[PDB]
């Protein structure tokens, strides 16, 4: 919360200056508008014949004019003296936050055929939460229309939730489970994973560009770093062979040696000594034919 | 093959290691800092790594540009002379393993029994104070609000 | 499902929440400049009458010739006070809006687990509202902002203003765009925008079309009298119309009087609005979703067999499966094994055991599935002796 | 107490031991878990090899401490 405090200090300096200047300006202008009003009446007590501007009042009027001038131009400059604080706020905002984050995974990827899918995903997410007003408003403008069979089970949820509104979350979870869905909407999980992953891809793509080695990670079909999302986000089983550091798909399945260690088939074949094979960890000599395929 | 070199270099970069590429991914240089506690503490070296075309399985070549006074490191060229790099290299090691646990371990514990630098081993086996002194020398000698934006005038 | 810490939330804030703080600051700067302009203008106005009274006083005037000037300077001071109070108030309102937004951003560090959830919900809703406004759905965005209770934390006023200006420009109107380009005059001038001149030329053309020549001449003398560079050439080309009827078929006039210059005006306004507020090629929501789908995607999600698909993986769902097809896959240099019988993790505390069939399963799952002295494989439906299982080590 | 062992590949293994347990016992536990013969192991803590025959209290190893595991190495 360092950046927020840094901006908030500058915004506090601005609010205090504005309040002080406003109070000062109001008080000063009220003073003059009233003194000059009092100075007007004075002339009425004195005899009101024309050209009766004696020397006793001319100097007072000149002094009043000089004071009025000097005050107005001072209060006008005092406002311009505040311009530095706003610039400071802007500089702090620019320094403490990122303007362009175009570290896109694929530049020019979702052009026309993916907007419909994204709108469908958002509509499904809005159905899930019971926010059917927003969902219908989005369906009306986007153009897509959902079938009455895929919308009817959610109108009941909307009606019951509106009647209820503790218990709402429990009822929503139970209805979603009984309808044949997941615990959490896929959009929320994807957005959370993106929030976790983006301020690591951005940092690495920059440290890579910093070292003048932008052509290191040539492959464009795989992320350059591994992001940890927790044990709750493990849906599939990944082997990730220790020699090639690659996922063992088919046509190169994991193979168990005589020992308990596992080697990918390609790495096993490329470590052939013509006759005997040695496991990197334990010094046991085996043959390439003594290996059983592993199914995870 | 090449993908393993990609992965190793990327992992080395991510671990906050100063890596400079000279003539492609085959050869580069890395900034290596002396381990804490060892007499080589507080020293900075530049070490060249070259990877053969059967890299994951064929051993890489690692050499010091600068000069190190070690019982088994070439004083002229800089051949590392480690067992896990020359003849006991498996396909499972990577560059991060080297720069994190192999060079520091070699620097901490030398092998003055069948060494590469005869003078260094001879000095270390008999005169530890002289050894420390010479290493200190070599380490000291060879490895060391703006102006405000503009505002315009009013207009009637 | 995804677990996040305070440092990760701070990094996400540093990456994402730039516009929410940039836009109110721009409004504050514009209002402050307008305030300085108004205050200086009223200062000059009062100084004029003060100097007039000062000259008058020298020539031995009468009381009836000074009382009126005193009343006038009183009125000038009063109007100055009122106009300063109103503008300084506007300044304070903008600053307060900035402070409220930064306070809401700072709110994320709550220790309670029942408040970070609603904060994350609000963050997702704000991103969705921004994306919806960028796409062009205004009623849906307003409804979502009202229902989510973030009507203060999102910036819809600028989008609605741009929409209204563009809609008026599409209706063959030439006053709203002019108000917008005079309201943001300093920033438009700094970026070298030539939209006001185009609107003036369009007005001149419109008065030509309905056959009103004297009014067009007066307008050109009012506006086109200080042209230079390409502006002078365009002014000459426009003035060339004064000898033709609005039905000509000649290249420099018929190709210009056609109702296609409105499209150019709309494009120019859209470009100027794009430059005025820094709007990227893609929204934050799209980039975040792309990063998430890349980080979750795994090769087993695109197997034609259909056995590898799971009912929980977000990219295994149909819409996200089709949406995340071109995205880069996830990097994985370390094993992460999940047992098939129970769904738990086969870590060191739960060692993996291979049955002599060739299929691996967890130790705890095997002990919870064994009956009498027998283990049944749940895939091949083949009975196996329990003692035949062999431990498996993962390097 | 809990001890973290950083495997050569990158894996982090958590294990439970006693502060007075000998290093041979730790090597036996690592052999049981990872599957490495104890005759060719090497334990590194703060850049210092853990010589066999000494207890953890001798090397001052506390709870939630990370130590690296490497294969045997020598010079030439
Ligand atoms: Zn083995
Ligand atoms: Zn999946």
């Amino acid at each position: 919360m360092d950046q927020c405090v840094t901006v908030e200090r500058e915004l506090e300096k601005v609010l205090h200056k504005f309040s002080g200047y406003g109070q000062l300006c109001e008080r000063g202008l009220e003073e003059l508008i009233d003194y000059t009003g009092g100075l007007k009446h004075e002339i009425l007590q004195s005899h009101g014949q024309d050209a009766e501007l004696s020397g006793t009042l001319s100097l007072v009027l000149t002094q009043c004019c000089k004071r009025i001038k000097d005050t107005v131009q001072k209060l006008a400059s005092d406002h311009k003296d505040i311009h530095s604080s706003v610039s400071r706020v802007g500089k702090a905002i620019d320094k403490n936050f990122d303007s362009d984050i175009s570290s896109v995974g694929i530049d020019g990827c979702w052009q026309a055929d993916s907007q419909r899918l994204l709108n469908e995903v958002m509509v499904e997410h809005f159905f899930r939460q019971g926010m059917l007003d927003v969902a219908e408003e989005l369906c009306q403008e986007s153009g897509l229309s959902v079938d009455p069979s895929q919308k009817e089970p959610f109108v009941e949820l909307n009606r019951i939730l509106e009647a209820l509104k503790d218990i709402c979350d429990i009822f929503t979870r139970d209805a979603c489970a009984l309808l044949g869905l997941s615990v959490e909407s896929p959009l929320s999980v994807s957005f959370s994973a993106g929030c976790v992953a983006l301020p690591a891809l951005i940092n690495i793509k920059a440290v890579i560009e910093q070292r003048q080695c932008t052509g290191v990670w040539n492959q464009k079909d795989e992320l350059p770093i591994e992001v940890d999302l927790g044990k709750k986000c493990w849906y599939h089983s990944i082997f990730a062979c220790p020699i090639l550091r690659q996922q063992t798909t088919d046509n190169n399945p994991p193979m168990k040696l005589v020992c308990g260690h596992i080697i990918s088939r390609d790495a096993l074949n490329k470590m052939f000594n013509g006759s005997k094979l040695k496991c990197p960890y334990c010094p046991m000599e085996q043959s390439p034919g003594d290996a059983k395929q592993i199914f995870f | 093959g090449k993908r393993r070199m990609d992965t190793d270099v990327v992992k080395l970069i991510e671990s906050k290691h100063e890596v400079t590429i000279l003539g492609g991914l085959n050869e580069f240089v890395v900034k290596f800092y002396g381990p804490q506690g060892t007499p080589y503490e507080g020293g900075v070296w530049k070490v060249r790594v070259d990877l053969p075309d059967k890299y994951p399985f064929k051993s890489p070549s690692i050499g010091f540009m600068n000069k190190i006074f070690h019982p088994n490191i070439d004083e002229a060229s800089g051949t590392v002379k480690l067992d896990v790099i020359n003849q006991t290299w498996t396909a499972l090691y990577d560059l991060t393993n080297i720069f994190e646990s192999f060079l520091p371990q070699l620097l901490a514990y030398p092998n003055p029994i069948d060494p590469l630098n005869g003078d260094a081993a001879a000095m270390y086996l008999h005169r530890p104070e002289e050894y420390k002194q010479k290493i200190k020398e070599y380490i000291q000698k060879y490895a060391t609000s703006s102006s405000e934006s503009s505002m315009s005038d009013f207009s009637e | 499902a995804v677990q996040e810490s305070a440092a990760q939330l701070s990094m996400t804030l540093k990456v994402q929440e730039y516009p929410t703080l940039k836009v109110p600051y721009e409004t504050l700067n514009k209002r402050f400049r307008a305030a300085q302009k108004n205050i200086d203008r009223e200062t000059s106005h009062v100084t004029m009458v003060v100097a007039e009274l000062e000259k008058t006083l020298s020539g031995c005037p009468a009381v009836d010739s000074v009382v009126s000037l005193l009343d006038g300077v009183v009125e000038k001071l009063s109007v100055l006070k009122r106009k300063a109070v109103e503008s300084i108030q506007a300044e304070d309102e903008s600053a307060k809006l900035c402070k409220r937004r930064i306070e809401h951003l700072k709110e994320h560090s709550s220790d309670q687990p029942a408040a970070a959830s609603v904060w994350k919900r609000k963050r997702m809703d704000r991103m969705m509202v921004e994306h919806l406004l960028r796409c062009g759905y205004y009623n849906t965005a307003v409804k979502l902002a009202r229902q989510s209770g973030i009507e203060d934390l999102v910036n819809i006023e600028m989008f609605l203003t741009a929409k209204e200006v563009e809609e008026s420009l599409e209706r063959r109107e030439t006053a709203t765009c002019l108000a917008w380009c005079h309201d943001n005059k300093s920033r438009l001038r700094k970026m070298k925008s030539c939209l006001e001149f185009s609107l003036r030329i369009q007005e001149f053309i419109e008065l030509i079309r309905q056959n009103k020549r004297l009014d067009a001449v007066r307008h050109a003398r009012k506006h086109f009298s200080q042209a230079e560079g390409s502006q002078l050439d365009e002014v000459r080309q426009a003035m060339g119309m004064l000898a033709f009827p609005p039905d000509t078929h000649i290249s420099p006039y018929k190709d210009l009087l056609d109702p296609a210059r409105w499209r150019m005006l709309i494009q120019q306004f859209r470009y100027d609005n794009y430059r005025l507020h820094q709007l990227g090629n893609n929204s934050v929501f799209t980039l975040t979703l792309q990063a998430g789908l890349s980080a979750i995607k795994t090769p087993q999600c695109y197997k034609e067999d259909g056995s590898s698909k799971s009912p929980d993986c977000p990219v295994c769902s149909r819409s996200l499966n089709k949406l995340a097809q071109p995205l880069p896959m996830a990097h994985c240099a370390n094993s992460r094994l999940v047992c098939k019988i129970s769904g738990d993790v086969m870590n060191e505390n739960n060692p993996p055991m291979m049955l002599p069939n060739g299929y691996v399963y967890g130790y705890n799952s095997l002990l919870s599935i064994r009956q009498d002295d027998k283990v049944v494989c749940p895939r091949t439906k083949e009975v196996f002796h329990f003692s035949q299982a062999e431990k498996v080590y993962i390097m | 107490m809990q001890i973290f062992v950083k495997t050569l590949t990158g894996k982090t293994i958590t294990l439970e031991v006693e502060p007075s347990d000998t290093i041979e016992n730790v090597k036996a536990k690592i052999q049981d878990k990872e599957g490495i013969p104890p005759d060719q192991q090497r334990l590194i803590f703060a850049g210092k090899q853990l010589e066999d025959g000494r207890t953890l209290s001798d090397y001052n190893i506390q709870k939630e401490s990370t130590l690296h595991l490497v294969l045997r190495l020598r010079g030439g």
